RNA sequence: AGAGUGUAGCUUAAAAGCACCCAACUUACACUUAGGAGAUUCAAUUGACGCUCUGA
């Protein structure tokens, strides 16, 4: 009995033959900062933030307030590389 | 592209003094060796 | 109130109420206190026009104290002031972040939250 | 398939001495040798000095300086090889030695029929030899003298394409170990030039596109 | 489980291939595999000595940043012990007496895995051009005991 | 059986009194921090000149091997393979006075 | 002479992150600590500066 699987596997992206010309994870930083950043992206499996209270946060929010000031980006980086 | 590697420093600890000792070659060529004792030529046979 | 006690074999431990995250860039660095769902409340970044005008060497360990200090001021204006750093050992001996921690118990801010009542 | 059959070599000269210092490199030269004096702990000589002294000083109130004093005699009496070869000729731009700070290219000069190109020393491809074994044996009648003129690959450099029946060169490189030159007045118009000289020699766009493989320095 | 679609997520030792080989006295050597049209070289042994280990050192240093920027893989480098040559100085006078000076000698050794043609080729020649002052090259065979 | 010369003669124990002084200046660490950081500059700007020179001729060997494949289709695999001719390889350094 | 065009080396970034380099530790590499230089070619979405390929 198998099931495959529905969607892409995590691993399945990286390159399984000649793994020498792959750059290694040389601490521990990168790969922590590579695990926080993939753990917010949509998996198709059963994980913490399905379960732990998100109130279905994705809905666009009414927006009432006045509008933002219209600014000269240009001359504002400008500026501020003078200053 | 050869003031790369000509730049230099001693990375161990504790060490004597080394001073720059012009060292002529057996075809008249100088290098500039970092040698104790501060010589101005080593003339090798 | 309840932490999230417990995954006792990963790192860092949830067990908080709002943690403090120091993410260090080449160019920048970025300091946020964030509740434990996820979502930040302060945070003091040298990508800020506010204070990157005025400051000098953006990744400076000087630059990373000012960040502290407003941070520690515009925190204590959301009204907090107890939350837990968790950092790696080399984070912690980084003099960067001891300067930084000392910036914000000097701002006011104690670190360590307490325990929970009837936990 | 009409193809005119031509291949070319590039030579290459290793440099004999270095290029001048940067006034920040010789500030950082004192500046290191500060942080060495300060750094450096037991010398033979500095004690064969202080203590020495010390002790010349307890035996009055009971070496180093001749040893320095007779090496700046060797300093003075013994006078360097001269660097500047080149500005005393500043006319042998023939010369092995006109130039060794930098590296150098050879260029052979002809007048074709049609042609008038000054070019890098081209060869032609006999089909039944290797483009390496055809670029050496262009590189020895060329030559017309013992050049140990090793090579570094079999890969080419470069191809321009000219056309008039379709055409390429092949441009290959072999580096020159040590030069013995017979007959230095060569009516041939050979030449040893640098890359700003090369760059100022290159009149057209063929030759203007073989600066980018060569030592830049 | 095994009979899920997550099944299997778990698998990372097909992802790291060290084994925890002994790699302190292996000669599992990688020969030169020649395809014709695709050449690799095996272990090639760079040697670098000198008469001064600070300006050695620093080519050494140099050369292993180059060629771990250059994206091609080191196995293993290492350092040879000092020589030393002595310098029996015959007397201008009188050159029956033998007096003498003391000089050292200093080595390194670098190692490299892969060399294609125009990449090795072109390897080569960048470390003849940034060569340093007083340190003698040659590039040999890998069969070297100490 | 490796030998080693990586240890520090036992003589460099004791004497350790000789120059134990560090008395510097504010003007010349200064000084110092300027020149390294000229320095960096200096380096940064002289990597990024070799990798552009090394990019530039490695696109055209690269080109080299393209268009050798186009136009001869046999002469591209002695081309790319090796002689044995390369393999005691070895180069002399400069010098300073000419000979 | 025609076409494609365009943010520092790279980016379905909108002045960022990776990159790149210096010093300390490490034989060295690597890790980490302490430092550095950086870009939206100009004129009103339109026009005229740079690159590339195709030519002659």
């Amino acid at each position: 009995r198998r099931t495959p699987p529905l969607g892409p596997m995590p691993n399945s992206d990286i390159d399984l033959s000649n793994l020498e010309r792959l750059e290694k994870y040389r601490s521990f930083d990168r790969y922590r900062r590579r695990a926080e950043q993939e753990a917010q992206a949509p998996h198709w499996w059963r994980t913490y933030r399905e379960y732990f209270g998100e109130k279905t946060d994705p809905k666009e929010k009414i927006d009432i307030g006045l509008p933002p000031p219209k600014v000269s980006r240009t001359q504002q980086l400008l500026e501020r590389k003078q200053a | 592209d050869s003031s790369r590697a000509s730049l230099t420093r001693v990375h161990r600890q504790a060490y004597a003094r080394l001073y720059p000792v012009l060292l002529v070659k057996q075809d008249g060529s100088t290098i500039h060796i970092r040698y104790r004792e501060p010589r101005r030529m080593l003339a090798m046979p | 109130a309840r932490k999230e006690r417990g995954w006792r074999t990963v790192f860092p431990s949830r067990e908080f109420w709002h943690r403090l995250r120091v993410i260090r860039t080449q160019h920048h660095v970025e300091a946020l206190v964030e509740h434990q769902n996820g979502k930040v409340v302060v945070s003091a970044s040298t990508r800020e026009w506010a204070i990157k005008k005025h400051l000098y060497s953006t990744r400076n360990v000087v630059a990373c104290e000012s960040i502290g200090r407003v941070l520690a001021q515009r925190c204590l204006e959301a009204g907090i002031n107890f939350m837990v750093y968790q950092p790696t050992p080399w984070e912690a001996a980084s003099d960067s972040m001891k300067r930084l921690q000392s910036a914000m118990t000097e701002g006011g801010v104690v670190l360590r939250e307490p325990q929970r009542i009837y936990e | 398939s009409p193809w005119r059959l031509l291949g070319a070599l590039c030579l290459q000269r290793p440099p004999v001495v270095s290029k001048p210092l940067t006034p920040l490199q010789e500030e950082m030269a004192s500046l290191l040798q500060q942080i060495e004096i300060e750094r450096s702990l037991y010398s033979d000589h500095e004690l064969r000095a202080l203590d020495e002294n010390q002790r010349l000083a307890k035996k009055k109130a009971d070496l180093a300086q001749d040893l320095e004093d007779m090496w700046e005699q060797k300093f003075l009496q013994f006078k360097l090889g001269a660097r500047i070869t080149e500005a005393d000729e500043k006319n042998d731009r023939t010369s092995l030695n006109r130039k060794l700070d930098r590296n150098l290219v050879l260029l052979v000069r002809e007048k074709f029929g049609d042609q008038d190109v000054w070019i890098l020393p081209q060869a032609e491809w006999q089909p039944g030899e290797t483009l390496r074994g055809t670029a050496e044996r262009t590189l020895a009648t060329l030559s017309e003298n013992n050049m140990e003129a090793k090579f570094l690959g079999n890969a080419p450099c470069g191809h321009y394409t000219f056309k008039f029946l379709g055409a390429k060169v092949f441009f290959f490189k072999a580096l020159l170990l040590t030069g013995d030159f017979s007959q230095a007045g060569n009516k041939g118009h050979h030449v040893w030039v640098t890359k700003d000289e090369l760059g100022d020699y290159l009149k057209p766009k063929y030759l203007a596109q073989v600066r980018r493989f060569v030592s830049d320095l | 489980y095994k009979t899920k679609p997550t099944h299997g997520i778990g698998k990372y030792k097909h992802l790291i291939k060290a084994e925890e080989p002994k790699k302190k006295k292996g000669k599992v050597e990688v020969r030169a595999i020649n395809l014709g049209t695709d050449y690799e070289y095996g272990v090639l042994n760079i040697h670098l000595t000198a008469y001064d280990m600070t300006l050695a050192e620093s080519y050494a240093q140099y050369v292993h940043n180059l060629c771990n920027s250059l994206s091609i893989k080191v196995e293993e480098s290492y350092a040879m012990p000092t020589k030393t040559i002595e310098v029996l100085q015959l007397q201008d006078q009188g050159s029956k007496m033998l007096l003498d000076s003391v000089l050292t000698t200093h080595e390194r050794v670098v190692q490299i895995s892969g060399l294609s043609a125009t990449f090795a080729e072109i390897f080569l020649e960048i470390i003849q051009s940034s060569l340093p002052e007083g340190v003698r090259l040659s590039v040999k065979e890998h069969t070297e005991e100490d | 059986i490796p030998i080693e010369d990586f240890i520090t003669p036992l003589k460099f124990l004791d004497k350790a009194r000789e120059r134990p002084q560090v008395e510097l200046t504010f003007e010349e660490t200064e000084r110092r921090a300027l020149l390294l950081k000229k320095w960096s500059l200096y380096k940064q700007q002289e990597r990024k000149m070799e990798r552009d020179t090394i990019r530039a001729m490695l696109e055209a060997q690269q080109e080299a091997l393209e268009e050798l494949q186009l136009e001869s289709p046999k002469l591209h695999a002695e081309a790319i393979k090796r002689d044995p001719n390369l393999f005691p390889f070895e180069k002399e350094g400069p010098h300073y006075t000419p000979p």
